[PDB]
Formats: structure tokens, C-alpha cells, sequence
């Protein structure tokens, strides 16, 4: 068995990978809101950006073993070999098997659709991350991907457990089982094999081609969605678009003992790095999920309620959602809406 | 003189909307005779040679629904080498969807990727998909997309890809896309991640011109656009191919719910064919058969089940047919 | 002492098989053995394959003659025949370049070559997809060491190509070394397949038991069976969880053996005697052998391939004579 | 034509044996200039290792390079130098012959067979990986291109080296697609040269029969799926891996003729290391530079140095030194 989480004296220690792009600055800010909210949390900053060696990412992975929770900015890749992807090596080698993404539409941020509120549980360990590619003969590139029964169960097990725990009703399995009959079919049955164990939660399925079409027209029709690690990221990205952009949606890779919280987008925003126009709500909401994971709900609620308040100000909207304010002002707001007295609310 | 063109109405509302186009197509006064056929499976599994014969000479085509051992569509890609899958999503002038000014063309590889796949169980509880992507099929679908861009007066061509995950396959499809684009500097060529395309698309689809993509993720990007304009009912199609053939089609399914019932919308098959004129060279009858239909809807006089109202396969059809003579 | 007779399913097979079966029958009648054969032969309607299985579930032993001809393969799958054993042991009268050899070759035969989905990527590009797992490496490693103890063998040599197959053959030898702990009475060693083939020709006397995965097994069976005297003197057997089929040892003896009454039957009679020892009819197993091993030393009767000119029909018929009360076996 | 032929030192036993060949090549003073080199894996800039670039030149000027042993590349999980040399010059064929040394007594006395193995892909394009815990999968491939190419070469080696008939060796039952293709490309080259009899045998069928009666074969052509199994098996028939020669023929006429020893430094430097290989490995290399008369002499002196029975090496049932052997040949090349 494994050593305990690094919480001694009411304070947890969590790893912080600041990452590339605007990752550094937004992470700093999180600290600023964290220190101001009087949250029992300290940040063991770990560097993960040097390229071509696993000296870098072997280190963060060990860190996360030590403390059992981390918060990351977004590593950028563009060594340049076929290789593997540093961000996914975490996900795969910590067995963070359950990317989740919450997509409530914001009330401040008005877009084409209103009233959205989706949950997007997604397989996070095989399929795409399983790919093996080789150039057998010049001009011929073959790619082998694996979808198993084990990992397809637990994400379906997780999708319902979460859907019950959250008091949601529908669950939709997204797949393209028609075109690839054997493999997506395997997945789909395993959802059925669980949707029986939870009869009160409506179960369903949908072809992914259709899902993307129903998403961009009448997307209010989805509660939970559970889908293999496939289809690129159309489903996680169409909704990120719908609710207002990548600067708002914030996701989380849970595992059995581990967890890593991050922006739902994989962007680094190297275009606007060190320019104080980077939107902080996504990252801030991330860390709110990280607080609920450490069971510090009170502080999660407080910061979150404040993160949504700031978003009601059209003045506090950053350039990605059409405004003209800055990260710094934005962060000022959210700090103005957490009022703590003797460390409370 | 006239123009002879194979044709295969299908299942469901298929033969109904099909001949409902013959009605409106001839009601335009349009030069085309329809050497009809019917494809089904015979066994080495091949389709009927009555069609296969005719269209080698008839060259073009038109199509409708089907159903499903080797499925109907698969035998049409394979035997006619229909190696590209053009599909314009331009948004209707009357039909109100929140994405108003979409105008996108989504050329797509029709020969590799999933369509070369081989699911095969490795051990109990462990499926494994082999896909392959080749050089030649990429350079060929890459070349295609600039020809299309040049011909139909397009400005941008963006390769869509996901070399995050499939570094090697999409990295070679990108290699061959560039080679092509460095021979056609008239066209603005950029590459975008598949993630980012769906992020931008739903946010502001107006920045998108021609999109060329391998077939690894295939259909999903094209259908997402269709969601933007209003549905699969109004979405055209087309499968340019090697011999010189080019089967146009409608993308909706069998439609068994209201098979007869006079309840169907043909704007698919119509605009599938307004594309056929343009391939064939009849631009002048084109803009007629087209603008007659966008006004048919813009007015709002009638609207079938897909668009909502009460009109039938016949009520809408003749309602365009008379508008075309004007 | 044996009321009735043990039922043994027999597929005679195509070619010189039945003729070899008939030799097993005649030497069995002569021998006074309580065994009853029942035969189902073997492409139109393969109902026979389940007709055979039913029998196989009832009897759970068999004798086969190698259907010359997925036929054979689908049968072994349905039976889950995972272990194959070839007994390469020189007969005493039958001199070869390697004499007084006593070796036993246990090869896996559920995976490896016997899976290997093959497909085409480009015109002119073929691809092989072999699978090695730990389930089935452990299984055949257990068999070998269990066998090695049951038969009193002192050494197991695991044959591998872990030079080139970094992982897969690596994986195999892990299970062998894992299993080798349980049997500390048994010397364990590994050897490379290229090296082992050469060692098998130079000093073959260095081995006891050889356990190897599938690719290399089909090859070493024949390579070994050559040392000892050829394809008609070497017997073998295959083992399911609950089943057991007995047969000839060398797999592809000849492109064509056409011509009746010339094929040597020493393979089946020795396989068949080994079959009896499975049915725990130990004394008849020890006398069908002793007769065959003693018509060979007498040298009078030999088959075309072993030296002489004597036919199948007369090489058989001299064995019965030697079983039929003309055997001593009074050493206790 | 006073030719230059590059000579890799050979690590471990290489020094004793390489210079042993040189000194025996001094004895008949063949027109050979020994442009020494070495191919110790070096790491190339773009990422993947590259060879020493004076060798990549010395052998791209000169065309025959005679190799020796290769220090086992176990330093780290990096490319094996043997793999570099074969890939660099694209040597697509490995030809190892087996002749019964008349001096050496071994149970198999009438052996004269040659095993041509296709050396492009197959086993040598090795991609093993993992699918789940303890479920490795291998991917090998055989291509029609280099199938015909070794089917071509192989008949050519028969005609060129005056060899009656040819045997393609395979497993067209187990793996029908991969070998049926490789057969097929041989069947087409059979019709091309119908002065050479062509049969097909199974890998199994061969092994069983070659161990009983090895006389019946003489050239065997076989894809790389099987590897050196069949060739190393024969080595035993003539006795020893140190009396058998090997040579990688390549495209553009380039070619490295090598021995197939190991790197056991035990008696290496004990002036007792049998060099009977690289010598015969070069007797091939002379025969590949038209030097038929300069090589048939080197050889029969080595065959009747062994048939001698006193001036042997300890690896071949004796007790003496590599120094006694090399000189017994040196005096017998002068007759």
C-alpha cells in the first residue's frame, strides 16, 4: 500500500505544474486568490517543460505520487519525434482514467445557446493514447489502437456513479459503433452492463456524428455523456465553444487515488503570454474542483461563487469573451467577492 | 443535345423524393435523361452490371438512401474509386439557425483510414483497430482540394489534422498537403488542429472556406457543419472519382418512419443535383434550380416535417416546380 | 481384471494414416488389450468436427494420422491442445549419427504461429501479427516442469530468441524462471534458438527437456526427430486441460509418400503404447513397446526407410509374433 | 588493379584474427591494401546514431569491406552496430556457405550447401510492443519488392558460382499470405533461368531431412522470418561456428565479408584464437573480386593445414596456437 496524502495540520500540499504559455501567470493568481481566501493549501511547484528527456516529467509524476493531487497549466509540444506526449504520460502513467468536464453556460457570458449544463465523462487511458504508429514502407503509415473491456467498464461505472451522486437523470453514451462495429460495440455493451445496475438514471446512446449535430442546434438535451477516448475531442470542444470559449471551461482527470486539475482546453496561449489579457476563470474554476477533491468544499464554494460573480460584470470580461478588462482586474473582482472574517465566509 | 446520366433512387422516401426531383428538374426545362438502375449485392461480391455498364458510359449519377453483406455505399467507393467526398455547407437564406453566415466546403479522403480498417480481437476483452494512411492517397486528396478551390473560386484551404495524437499519420498527410500548396500559391493555405476547428467553428464559422482532412476522424467534422445550416435534409454531397465518374447523393438515412406517406423533404437531392449541373457544366440551369429553392423557403409559404409545417412530398415539390418556370 | 474396454477415439486420417492405424489395430488384437477404437475420419458440412468433439468429450484420448489436407487446426482449438510432446529416443538396433539420445521436446501450441492474424497494407506489403502472452507461457512452463518431474527428468532448457524479441521472448522466460522456482529438484537453463539448433547437431546429449514457444517448436521437433532415425520412428502426443491426442512426431515428413505398404509403423505403435500408459494400462504399454523395440534390434525385419525391404504388412506382423507370448519381461 | 579493401579491426578476438588474415595474405601477397577503420556506434546529430564517416567513405570508394567480430552493443538500449552497417550500405543479402572441411572429422562428411538469407526486412524489421499486462504483440512484414530481389540474387549466385539447382525454403501453410508471396516471386524467377532446377520445401521438411542426409541440398533461399536458424543448424554439420564464413552482399556492388564469431575475450590475446573463419570469410571476398587464382591457393593450404593433423588450433581438437596455424599455411601457399 501507499503513503498518505501530504496533509499534516489541516493543510494539504498539492503539486503545481505551471506549464508553458500563460500557465505561469494564471497559476500565480490562483495562489493570490488562495492566500486571500485562507485556504489550507501550499504549492510544491514542479517544472515540466524541458524537451526530449524524461528527467523532467519523471519528476512531476513522482511529485503527484507524493501528494496525490496537482493543478497544472498546459505543457506545449511542437522530442519532435513520433515519441509520446508529455501531458498524456501523466494521464496514462498515473492511471488518471476519467477526464471529466463541466459545461454550465455562464450567466454573464451570453452566446448563441443558453441553458446548457453538460457533464462529459471521457475515457482517459486507451484508444487514442494507445495508438502505435509505424512506417512499414515509405508512404505507408499504419496505426494500431486498443479498446478493452476493463477500462470501458470503469468509465461507465464512473459515469453513472457520478450521475447518481450529482442527481442527474439522463446518461448518453456517445460512440460510432456503426462504422467500427466490433470495438465501439464492445464499449457500448459495457455501458448497458452498468445502466442496468442504475435503473433510475435514464440510459441512452447516440452516434457521435449525430451528437455533434444535436450539440450545435439543441444541446440542452444532454445530462451526462460518457464516451471512449476517441473522436479526437469534438465533444469536449464543441461544448467548450457553446458555453463561451476555452477560457471558461475547466476539466479534471480523476483516477483511483490520484487526480490532476486543469483547464478543459489544452491551449497554452503563447500568443498572449505576459500581456494580462489571459482569461482566469477556467483555471480558477479548475482549482475549485481541486478543492472539492480535497474535501475543502467551503473554500471551493466561496471561490466559485466569487468566480461566477466576476463573470456577471461586463467590465470584467477579458478579450477572449469580447471585453476589454484584464486578468488583474478580473482577479481583483473575484477577490472582492470572497469576504472572509476570522477565516470563514 | 440531351445529357444521359445514371440514377439510383433507393429505399424509404428515396424513389419518392427522387422522382420528385425529376419533376422539378424537368419543370425547370433542363437537359437530362435518367437511365435509371437499382444496385443490390450478387456473388466475389459485386453489384449489378446494368448500372455499372451504363454509368461507365453515362459517367455522372445521382443517389438516395439505402440500408444494411458488404454494405451498398462501400461497394460504390471501392468499385468506382470515388476517392474524394466533397460536401458544401452553405447556410440557407431563409431557414433561421443561430449560425447565419456559414459557407464551408469539406473535402474528405474516401479511400483510407477507417474505410481500410480491420477490427480484430487480440485476446478476450481486447479489440484492436488497424487503420492505414498512405502518401499517395493524401497527395491525391490534397491536390484535389486546391483544384476544387481554384475551380469554384475559393480563397482559403485549411488542412485539418490532429498531429497531437497521430503525429506520424497526420504528420505525413501534412507533409503532402504542403508540397501541393507550394505549387498553388494562389490559395491561402493554413493547417489547424481538429480540436481548434470545432472550437472556432461553433464560435464563428464564417472564417472557414475549404477544409481538407484525411479520413481518420472522417464524417464528424462535416456533420457538425450541417448542424450549423439546419440539418442533413438540406445538405448536398458528391463523390468525385478516378474514372471520371462522380456520384452525387443525399446523406439522410433510409427514412422508414414515413416511407410513403408523402412526408419527406428533397432539398437534399435537389441541391445534390444543382451541384451536378455545375460539375456537368450547366451553370445557367444551375442558378435557376437553386435560387428557385432558396426563395421557396425564404418566403416561408410552406415548410415540410424537417423544417416544420404541414406540406407533403407533393405539396412542396410542385410548389417549387411552378416557381422555377418564373 | 478389466471388464469391458476403454473407448479411445481414433481419426485415422488421409493417406498412409489408416494403413498405420490398421497396424495399431492388429498389434492391439494380438496384444490382448482391452481398448475399443471408434473412428470419425474428418469442406461441405463439418458436422463431423462436433461429431468428433462429442466423442472426444466422452473418451478424452485419441489417436490421429495427420489429415494431409481449417481442418486439423480448428480441431485442436476446440480441444485447447496447448502442449505438444515429441519423444526423441533412439531405438537400439537402428543406428544413426546420434545414438542413445533421449530427449523430449515440449512446445507450446495455442499461441504464436497458431494465432498471427496476417493482412496486407500496400500492394506488395504483407504484415504478420504474432501474439505472445503470460497466460500461455506460464501454462506451458508449468506443464514442462510437471512433466519433467513426473518422468524423472533432471533438466529443463527453455529455448528462446530474447536477443531479437526483446519483450515477447523476454516475457516467456520470465514465466519459465517464475515456474522454475517451484521445482528446485530440476536444473533450469535457457538457450538461444539459433545456438540450440547447432548444439542439437553437435552435442545433442546435453539436453534433457526442451520447452520452447511455438515458432521454434515446429522446427525443433523435426530437427530432433532426424537425429534419432526419422519421421516414422518418432512418436508424439498433445495435451488439453482434460484431453490427450496421440500421434506421429515429425510433422511434414514427405511432400508425397504415395505407394501402399511401404510406410513404417514404429511411430504409431510407440505413440500408441505411450497412449496405453496414459489409460494406466501400464503393463500392455510396457509390452507393445518391448516388442517393437525388440523387432528392431533383431534386425531381420526392417522397413524400406530403416534399411531392409520388408513391407508394412510384414513389419507389423512380426511385432504381434513377438508380443504373442514370445516376450520375457521377468525382471522385478 | 591493385585493390584496396577496408578492414574493421574486430573487437575482442578481432585483433588476433584480422592481423592473422593479413599475415596469411602477406604469404601470397594478394593485391590488397588494408585500409583499416572501425564502426563503434557513434551517435549522429539528427538523433539516430551514424557510423564512423571515414568508413562510410572508405567503403563507398572501395567496394569490398571485410569485417570481423562486433563488440556486443549491450552498453545501453541503442542501435546495434551490425544493424548500422547493413542498413547504411543496404546490403540486402547474407550468403553463408557450408563445405565439409576434409581434415575436420565430423559425423556429416559430404556437405556442400549454401544458405542465402534475404537480409532486408522480416525479422530485422522488429516492432514488438505491449497491449495489456503480459500480452506482447510482434509486427513483422515481408514485401514483394525485396522478395523477388533475393529470389533474383539467388539464381544469379547459382549461375555465377556454377551451382546445379536451387531450393526455396518457407512455411506456406502456417503463414500462407507472407510466404505464398515469397514463393510467387521465386516461381517467376524460376522460369527466367530454367537451366537451374527449382524446388520448394517446408522449413520443417528441410530440417528433418538435412539432419539425416544433408547431401541433397546446395543452395537454399529463404526469407528473413526464420533467421539464422537454418544456416546455424548447418554450421554444426561441418562442425563449428568458427570454421564457417559469411558475407553480406549489397546493392551498388558494395559488400562486407565477415566472420560470425562472438566477442568472448577469454582466450582473446592468449595467442590461441582460431582465425579459420575470417580467412575463409575473405577467401569468399577474393572470389568476389575476381581473384579466383589468388584465393584457391589460400584455401587448399588452409584445408590441408587442417587435414595435416598437428598444426591445429585448440578450438578444433588440438592444443596449439594461432601462430602455428597461420605460418603452416604461409609455407604451403608456396609450392
Amino acid at each position: 500500500t501507499i503513503p498518505p496524502s501530504a496533509k499534516y495540520g489541516g493543510r494539504h500540499t498539492v503539486t503545481m505544474i505551471p506549464g508553458d504559455g500563460i500557465g505561469p501567470e494564471l497559476m500565480l493568481h490562483v495562489k493570490s486568490v488562495f492566500r486571500h481566501a485562507c485556504v489550507p493549501v501550499d504549492f510544491e511547484e514542479v517544472h515540466v517543460s524541458s524537451n526530449a528527456d524524461e528527467e523532467d516529467i519523471r519528476n512531476a509524476i513522482m511529485a503527484i505520487r507524493r501528494n496525490r493531487v496537482a493543478l497544472k497549466g498546459n505543457i506545449e509540444t511542437n522530442l519532435p519525434p513520433s515519441h509520446k506526449s508529455r501531458n498524456n504520460i501523466l494521464r496514462t502513467s498515473l492511471d488518471l482514467y476519467a477526464n471529466v468536464i463541466h459545461c454550465k453556460s455562464l450567466p454573464g457570458v451570453v452566446t448563441r445557446h443558453k441553458d446548457i449544463d453538460i457533464l462529459i465523462v471521457r475515457e482517459n487511458t486507451e484508444g487514442e493514447y494507445s495508438s502505435l504508429e509505424h512506417e512499414s514502407v515509405a508512404g505507408v503509415v499504419e496505426s494500431l489502437k486498443i479498446i478493452t473491456k476493463a477500462k470501458s467498464l470503469r468509465i461507465a461505472e464512473y459515469a453513472f456513479k457520478l450521475a447518481q451522486e450529482s442527481g442527474r437523470k439522463k446518461v448518453t453514451a456517445v460512440h460510432k459503433a456503426n462504422i467500427m462495429k466490433l470495438g465501439d460495440g464492445l464499449f457500448l455493451q459495457c455501458c448497458r452492463e452498468v445502466a442496468a445496475r442504475y435503473p433510475q438514471i435514464t440510459f441512452e446512446n447516440m452516434i457521435v456524428d449525430n451528437t455533434t449535430m444535436q450539440l450545435v442546434s439543441r444541446p440542452q438535451q444532454f445530462d451526462v455523456m460518457v464516451m471512449p477516448n476517441l473522436y479526437g475531442n469534438i465533444v469536449n470542444n464543441v461544448c467548450a465553444g457553446l458555453v463561451g470559449g476555452p477560457g471558461l471551461v475547466a476539466g479534471a482527470n480523476y483516477g483511483h487515488v490520484y487526480a490532476v486539475f486543469e483547464t478543459a482546453t489544452r491551449n497554452t496561449g503563447k500568443s498572449i503570454a505576459n500581456k494580462n489579457i489571459a482569461n482566469p476563470t477556467a483555471t480558477l474554476l479548475a482549482s475549485c474542483m481541486m478543492l472539492d477533491h480535497l474535501k475543502l468544499h467551503s473554500y471551493a464554494t466561496s471561490i466559485r461563487k466569487a468566480v461566477l460573480a466576476s463573470m456577471d460584470n461586463e467590465n470584467m470580461h477579458t478579450p477572449d469573451i469580447g471585453g476589454q478588462g484584464t486578468t488583474s482586474e478580473a482577479i481583483q473582482d473575484v477577490i472582492r467577492h470572497i469576504r472572509v472574517i476570522n477565516g470563514r465566509a | 443535345g440531351v445529357q444521359t446520366v445514371t440514377l439510383i433512387p433507393g429505399d424509404g422516401i428515396g424513389p419518392e423524393i427522387s422522382a420528385a426531383v425529376m419533376k422539378i428538374f424537368d419543370a425547370a426545362k433542363a437537359p437530362i435523361q435518367w437511365e435509371e438502375r437499382n444496385v443490390t449485392a450478387i456473388q466475389k461480391w459485386m453489384i449489378p452490371s446494368e448500372a455499372k455498364e451504363s454509368m461507365d458510359k453515362n459517367k455522372m449519377g445521382l443517389k438516395g438512401p439505402l440500408k444494411t453483406h458488404p454494405s451498398m455505399n462501400l461497394l460504390l467507393r471501392k468499385t468506382f474509386d470515388l476517392y474524394a467526398n466533397v460536401r458544401p455547407c452553405v447556410s440557407i437564406e431563409g431557414y433561421k439557425t443561430p449560425y447565419t453566415d456559414v459557407n464551408i466546403v469539406t473535402i474528405r479522403e474516401n479511400t483510407e483510414g477507417e474505410y481500410s480498417g480491420i477490427e480484430h480481437v487480440i485476446v478476450d476483452g481486447v479489440v484492436q483497430s488497424i487503420k492505414l494512411i498512405t502518401e499517395g492517397a493524401s497527395k491525391r486528396i490534397a491536390e484535389f482540394a486546391f483544384e476544387y478551390a481554384r475551380n469554384n473560386h475559393r480563397s482559403n484551404v485549411t488542412a485539418v489534422h490532429k498531429a497531437n495524437i497521430m503525429r506520424m499519420s497526420d504528420g505525413l498527410f501534412l507533409q503532402k498537403c504542403r508540397e501541393v500548396a507550394e505549387s498553388c500559391k494562389d490559395i491561402k493555405f493554413n493547417e489547424m488542429y481538429l480540436d481548434t476547428v470545432c472550437l472556432n467553428m461553433v464560435q464563428d464559422p464564417s472564417q472557414f472556406d475549404v477544409l481538407v482532412m484525411p479520413n481518420l476522424y472522417g464524417d464528424i467534422l462535416s456533420d457538425l457543419c450541417a448542424g450549423l445550416i439546419g440539418g442533413l435534409g438540406v445538405t448536398p454531397s458528391g463523390n468525385i472519382g478516378a474514372n471520371g465518374v462522380a456520384i452525387f447523393e443525399s446523406v439522410h438515412g433510409t427514412a422508414p418512419d414515413i416511407a410513403g406517406k408523402d412526408m419527406a423533404n428533397p432539398t437534399a437531392l435537389l441541391l445534390s443535383a444543382v451541384m451536378m449541373l455545375r460539375h456537368m457544366g450547366l451553370f445557367d440551369h444551375a442558378a435557376r434550380i437553386e435560387a428557385a429553392c432558396f426563395a421557396t423557403i425564404k418566403d416561408g409559404k410552406s415548410l415540410t416535417k424537417d423544417l416544420g409545417g404541414n406540406a407533403k412530398c407533393s405539396d412542396f415539390t410542385e410548389e417549387i416546380c411552378r416557381r422555377v418556370k418564373d | 481384471r478389466v471388464e469391458g474396454s476403454f473407448p479411445v477415439t481414433m481419426l485415422p486420417g488421409d493417406g498412409v494414416g489408416p494403413e498405420l492405424m490398421h497396424a495399431v489395430k492388429e498389434v492391439f488384437k494380438a496384444a490382448a488389450v482391452p481398448v475399443e477404437f471408434q473412428e470419425h475420419h474428418l469442406m461441405a458440412s463439418e458436422e463431423k468436427l462436433e461429431q468428433v468433439l462429442s466423442s472426444m468429450k466422452e473418451n478424452k484420448v485419441a489417436i490421429i494420422g495427420k489429415i494431409h489436407t481449417s481442418y486439423d487446426m480448428r480441431l485442436r482449438r476446440k480441444l485447447d491442445l496447448f502442449a505438444n510432446v515429441v519423444h526423441v529416443k533412439s531405438l537400439p538396433g537402428y543406428m544413426t549419427r546420434h545414438n542413445n539420445l533421449d530427449l523430449v521436446i515440449i512446445r507450446e501450441q495455442t499461441e504464436g504461429e497458431y494465432s498471427s492474424l496476417e493482412h496486407e497494407s500496400a500492394r506488395g506489403v504483407i504484415e504478420c501479427l504474432k501474439i505472445v502472452t503470460r497466460a500461455k507461457s506460464q501454462r506451458i512452463a508449468k506443464f514442462a516442469f510437471d512433466y519433467a518431474t513426473k518422468k524423472g527428468r533432471g533438466k529443463v532448457t527453455a529455448v528462446h530468441k530474447a536477443n531479437i524479441m526483446k519483450l515477447g521472448d523476454g516475457l516467456f522466460l520470465q514465466c519459465c524462471e517464475e515456474v522454475a522456482e517451484l521445482y528446485p529438484k530440476i536444473k533450469f537453463e535457457t538457450m538461444i534458438i539459433d545456438n540450440c539448433c547447432m548444439q542439437l547437431v553437435q552435442n545433442p546429449y546435453q539436453f534433457d527437456v526442451l520447452v520452447m514457444p511455438n515458432l521454434y517448436g515446429n522446427i525443433i521437433d523435426n530437427l530432433a526427430a532426424g537425429l534419432v532415425g526419422g519421421a516414422g520412428v518418432v512418436p508424439g502426443e498433445s495435451y488439453s486441460a482434460e484431453y490427450a491426442v496421440f500421434e506421429t512426431g515429425a510433422r511434414h515428413p514427405f511432400a508425397q509418400a504415395v505407394g501402399r505398404n511401404i510406410a513404417n509403423p514404429t511411430a504409431m505403435l510407440l505413440s500408441a503404447s505411450n497412449m496405453l500408459r496414459h489409460l494406466n494400462l501400464e503393463y500392455h504399454s510396457s509390452m507393445i513397446a518391448d516388442a517393437v523395440k525388440k523387432v528392431i534390434k533383431v534386425g531381420k525385419v526392417r522397413t524400406s526407410d530403416m534399411g531392409g525391404y520388408a513391407t508394412c504388412h510384414d513389419f507389423t506382423e512380426e511385432i504381434c509374433r513377438r508380443v504373442k507370448d514370445l516376450d520375457e519381461n521377468l525382471y522385478f
